[PDB]
């Protein structure tokens, strides 16, 4: 009858008041039978659910159920709640009648916050999971709710704020969570939803050291709700996430026995900012989250970090991938007093990986940007007289050298040789002067590292080595993508000359760190997911790890597919072997380089068999020998 | 047979008890090196407020020579380095040696502070 | 549930090893909470809504996918949600090694109710097994407790669903028809000895299918044995002469412990032994004799009047009035003439029912020879007779 309409002209009220006095007595009915005056069955629970179903169906009642719903009445049993047993019994007729009709079930709800939290957050959580069970084909009342009971947080506000129970704090964080996951991304702009009361509730939250580290962990999931943000409320929650890092984070590094109540807390709060991180493509929390990581030796979560990294730039949306490389970028670039250490850190563990995973298939935007930037400061001369900047210069020197090698090993060759505008833009202005301007410049001032003498150098002497290492291997990418048709290889990377003290091998090899060499070495899923809602190569040994030895291996394999001996490599290597006047770990290093390449030196057997086997067989090894080298 | 059966509030805690003494120092020296290494606001006024600590301690517990040599060589390296923002948030609230007569305690006014404190280029083109 | 029955180097048991577990919550229950301070009740009700709650939301079912099948189930024995498909499946054996048993009491109201949506959805799901499979178990429980004595309307539901269900079989294939059979065989049937000329043939198809899947074998014995002891020994005289008749068919290394025990015997064969359901045909054939000496003499001899010849003459007659096939086998010098026909009949039987993979492979490789040979040996004998005896072969292979 009620699917035909002809309810009431069947079924009348009285000359009552306008509700409908059969469904108050069914209602009624329906709510203090289950109450004791007791036993439960399903087909029991089958009708009554069908005779609240037909009290709803007369008309409105709906403020009538929701004071059902929050009626304090205690039923004694050995004495729980009377009034939520209504509501957990049933739980989905009730549910699919207050989305029935919205604006007045939730504002009648959330009127009595302060008096029944418990029910009133149950009834809107049981809302807000039944409106997501059906998005399929519903995913409007889901839109609608979650406005409707934001445009009245100002109601329910006793929850978040200070002093409250440490339970109901989390408790408006869930259901917070909840709003947030069903509306579009749309709670930021212009009010949309009650933009300064809701964020003044995340910031408080997020603020105050008076919570815990696995509330804000669960508080560090808007966060990808919250980072698309602008100038002014951007800035406050970026502060406000700075105060949160350093009042609860470590100073540097682990310093944390795995296991003590505070490293768990930690890596639980650092997964949840890496993964949100990992969500909103967002600078400031690669800044946040680097300026973390790169400021120990090696983080305990570097694996962590470096695929969350991955994944980061392996997103699309390429405005925002030149944001993540731009904000490390100058996180490094800057003039900040950071320790040297720190800042090389920056750009070898944190944007390298950025640039190797994705900059752009024919990239320009990262590296036009920095060419005449880092180009000037490649030219740029030291000042051997202060530690400190002196430090900085070859650090800095040292990252765009690296960060040079990574474009020239990824971007193809065109877009750097021919008439271009990636490269315009070290000589006179993006004219077209004569292509490839920037390929030699670059190339002399890196062939002009590892290969200045170091005779009156005595200050920072490892730095300096790891600067040579790092031009070198700019070096050989650069190299691998000049012409690199003739001869080119050699003249560069090879072919030094000792008249004015040019040593490359000799700089670049360590010389004096005495290697130790030991002896050896769906629709079922989705009921997933509605649950989750409403809960909650080679051997890297001791001289593979030489920052040359991998560039080195893959530029000589290069050039066997890339044309007695050859000039000098071949040729200059073999005799930097052959005599044991060379220092012996040029001579180890050239041993190690040439087992790695094995493949190449096999139609040169002949002439590589002296210099390995006097090597192996020769008295200079140190310790019990180079055994497992031999 | 008888012979065989017959974070800040940990380091608030740290800086605050300490049973032994010169390591929790040592590690607030290493802690503030490092914090003025890098140049976030809220670790300068860390760095203010632990030496606001130190200070306190230094009087409430009967020591002045930790005290100074601190000073000494926060101003070195304040005077060695560009910490120009941290001396000025130092000078702000002023950190001075004793004053009193240089030695544990006396009833005198402050006077140190304002006497302190007031071949190659062919193989290019080749290609 | 929802996981464990989702479960389709690194080793992952699928659901076979929760089973224990769940028994023990609700079953093995008494022995393992005495050392705490029921439960089994509320278990068992929980794990029944449960899975009804499932069979309400899996979308079980079928779409075609890219000739004119008459098989209903055909190339759209394929679901369209596979991973609830799988779901549905390890629901049905879950539940089956959960409920046939721990009924003493507590099946006794979810009969109704669980048939009539079991019935509801295999009327609209009919070719789906596993809903016939749950019918199955809980007729059983319906049927270790009595519950059958005459709850009319699960009875009047269990006739017409009865009814329907074995004029459907008659089309299904072997994993939805065993599951079907199965499902009749295990309605009581002493409580229904109403039109049981309509369960016959699902009884002489369960044995029929016997001979190879053997729990059809079995639940085709415990059914003719209880249609035996408790149906009125009146009307299940006339249907004895064609449901014994073919029941006649039925009637036809070095491990860790061989070392251990061949290097002494001290606590080796021991923990070897501490390391380490389907039913023997065998016993199957010792039932068979067992129940058929336990039936008499008057009702035995029907085992064997079937007619005493039908169709196993078509077997056993010439399948050509003369001989042709004249195969001269070539040896040295002599070269005698074989007759293939005499051999034809076995290996063209062998080729269909072989029950041998490397002799039905043989015996289809004879079968491609001889037929090249005999449609060979017309080409230069009117022969057609054993064409008719052997076309109706070829397309059946």
């Amino acid at each position: 009858l009620h699917r035909a309409g002809l309810l009431h002209n069947i079924l009348p009220s009285q000359s009552t008041d306008l509700h409908h006095s059969v469904g108050t007595e069914l209602l009624s009915l329906v709510y203090k039978g289950i109450a004791p005056g007791p036993s439960l069955d399903l087909s029991c629970k089958q009708l009554a659910s069908g005779l609240l179903e037909l009290a709803f169906a007369f008309g409105g009642l709906c403020e009538r159920l929701v004071s059902l719903l929050l009626n304090p009445a205690v039923l004694s049993t050995a004495h729980f709640s009377h009034g939520e047993y209504f509501y957990s019994l049933f739980s989905e007729t009730i549910n699919t009648e207050l989305l029935k009709n919205l604006d007045l079930a939730v504002l009648e709800l959330m009127q009595s916050s302060v008096d029944n939290t418990k029910m009133v957050s149950a009834v809107l959580n049981g809302m807000l999971d039944q409106s997501f069970r059906e998005r399929a084909n519903q995913k409007h009342q889901g839109l609608k709710l979650a406005t409707t009971i934001l445009q009245h947080w100002k109601k329910c506000d006793s929850w978040w704020a200070k002093d409250s129970p440490l339970e109901t704090k989390m408790a408006v964080l869930a259901l917070l969570a909840k709003i947030l996951q069903i509306d579009s991304s749309v709670s930021f702009n212009t009010s949309h939803g009650s933009f300064p009361e809701v964020f003044t509730t995340y910031i408080s939250l997020l603020a105050d050291t008076k919570l815990d580290l696995h509330l804000k962990g669960q508080a560090v999931t808007l966060l990808p709700f919250f980072t698309s943000l602008t100038g002014g409320s951007l800035e406050e929650l970026r502060r406000v996430l700075e105060q949160l890092i350093v009042a609860h984070f470590p100073m540097q590094s682990r310093e944390f026995p795995p296991g003590t109540p505070r490293f768990n807390n930690y890596v639980d709060c650092m997964k949840k900012f890496l993964d949100a991180l990992e969500l909103s493509q967002s600078p400031m929390l690669l800044e946040l989250m680097t300026e973390v990581l790169c400021r120990e030796q090696q983080h305990v979560m570097e694996e962590l970090f470096q695929s969350s990294f991955r994944r980061i730039a392996r997103r699309g949306s390429c405005v925002t991938q030149v944001g993540l490389l731009e904000s490390v970028y100058e996180m490094f670039r800057k003039d900040d007093p950071r320790l040297s250490f720190t800042r090389q850190s920056f750009v070898d563990r944190s944007l390298l990986t950025l640039l190797w995973h994705c900059s752009l298939d024919a990239l320009r935007e990262f590296f036009s940007t920095i060419v005449v930037d880092a180009i000037d400061v490649l030219k740029s001369r030291f000042t051997k007289l202060n530690e400190s900047t002196f430090d900085t210069q070859i650090t800095k020197k040292m990252g765009y050298y690296k960060i040079l090698d990574v474009m020239y090993s990824r971007l193809p060759k065109d877009d750097v040789h021919a008439k271009e505008s990636k490269i315009n833009q070290v000589f006179h202005g993006s004219c077209i002067t004569e292509g490839n301007e920037l390929t030699k410049t670059l190339i002399k001032l890196c062939y002009d590292a590892f290969t200045e003498n170091m005779a009156g150098e005595n200050q920072l002497l490892e730095r300096r080595r790891l600067y040579h290492c790092a031009a070198y291997n700019c070096a050989i990418s650069v190299i691998c993508c000049v012409f690199n048709e003739l001869k080119f290889y050699q003249g560069f990377l090879f072919s030094e000359k000792p008249e004015k003290n040019l040593l490359i091998f000799e700089n670049l090899i360590d010389l004096k760190r005495r290697y130790n060499f030991p002896v050896e070495v769906s629709t079922l899923s989705e009921e997933m997911s509605q649950f989750d809602f409403s809960t909650g190569e080679l051997e890297m040994d001791e001289l593979n790890r030489h920052e040359c030895m991998a560039p080195l291996t893959a530029l000589v394999k290069h050039m066997h597919r890339s044309l007695r001996d050859l000039p000098s490599w071949m040729k200059f290597l073999h005799g930097k072997l052959g005599n044991p006047i060379v220092p012996l770990n040029i001579r180890l290093f050239l041993a190690k380089l040439v087992i790695n390449t094995e493949e190449v030196f096999r139609p040169y057997a002949k002439h590589w068999l002296s210099p390995l086997l006097q090597l192996a067989a020769s008295e200079n090894n140190g310790g019990e020998g180079i055994h497992y080298m031999v | 047979a008888q012979e065989i059966f017959q974070a800040e509030n940990f380091r608030v805690l740290v800086k605050q008890k300490k049973a032994s003494f010169e390591e929790a120092s040592n590690q607030l020296i290493n802690h503030i090196e490092q914090f003025l290494d890098t140049n976030e606001t809220p670790y300068f006024m860390k760095s203010i407020d632990c030496i606001r600590a130190f200070r306190e301690e230094a009087i409430k517990f009967s020591e002045e020579q930790r005290f100074n040599n601190f000073l000494k060589a926060l101003q070195e390296k304040v005077e060695i380095k560009q910490l120009n923002h941290f001396w000025e948030i130092v000078v702000q609230d002023g950190i001075t040696l004793i004053t009193k007569e240089e030695a544990s305690g006396s009833s005198v006014t402050a006077e140190e502070a304002k006497k302190f404190l007031a071949d190659v280029d062919d193989l290019l083109d080749m290609i | 549930l929802i996981r464990i029955c989702s479960k389709p180097k690194w080793k992952v048991p699928t659901y076979k090893d929760y089973v224990d577990l769940f028994r023990h919550l609700l079953s093995s229950d008494q022995m393992m909470d005495s050392i705490l301070a029921s439960l089994n009740h509320l278990l068992y009700d929980e794990f029944v809504k449960s899975v009804l709650k499932i069979v309400e939301k899996l979308d079980l079912t079928l779409e075609i996918q890219t000739m004119i099948p008459t098989s209903d189930p055909a190339a759209n024995l394929h679901p369209a949600k596979p991973k609830d498909f799988s779901a549905f499946i390890n629901l049905v054996e879950f539940c089956r090694e959960i409920l046939p048993e721990k009924q003493a009491e507590f099946f006794e109201p979810w009969v109704y109710s669980f048939s009539y949506e079991l019935i509801l959805q295999s009327t609209r799901l009919p070719l789906i097994s596993g809903f016939y499979k749950l019918l199955s178990i809980t007729v059983r429980n319906a049927k270790k407790i009595k519950y059958f004595e005459g709850k009319y309307s699960c009875f009047a539901l269990f006739v017409k669903f009865g009814k329907e269900v074995a004029v459907k079989m008659k089309q299904y294939k072997d994993e939805l028809l065993a599951s079907c059979l199965t499902f009749l065989l295990s309605l009581p049937h002493n409580i229904i000895e109403l039109d049981v000329r309509a369960y016959v043939p699902a009884l002489q198809m369960a044995f029929k299918l016997g001979l190879s899947y053997t729990p059809l074998a079995e639940v085709g014995l415990n059914a003719l044995e209880e249609w035996s002891i408790y149906i009125d020994r009146h009307v299940m005289q006339p249907y004895y002469k064609d449901i014994l008749p073919c029941l006649d068919g039925y009637l036809k290394e070095v491990s860790a412990l061989s070392r251990a025990a061949q290097k002494g015997f001290n606590k080796v064969v021991l923990k070897h032994l501490k390391k380490t359901e389907a039913i023997s045909l065998e016993e199957i054939r010792i039932r068979v004799v067992q129940m058929l000496g336990s039936l008499g003499g008057q009702i035995n001899k029907n085992l064997l009047t079937v007619t005493s010849s039908d169709e196993m003459m078509k077997s056993y007659v010439a399948w050509d009035r003369e001989k042709r096939l004249s195969f001269a086998v070539p040896f040295r010098e002599m070269k005698p003439v074989i007759f293939l026909d005499v051999f034809l009949p076995r290996v063209t039987e062998l080729a269909l029912t072989a029950s041998d993979r490397q002799t039905k492979v043989a015996a289809c490789e004879l079968l491609h020879s001889m037929v090249m040979f005999m449609l060979g040996k017309a080409t230069q004998p009117p022969m057609y007779q054993l064409y008719k005896r052997t076309f109706p072969v070829l397309l059946r292979l």
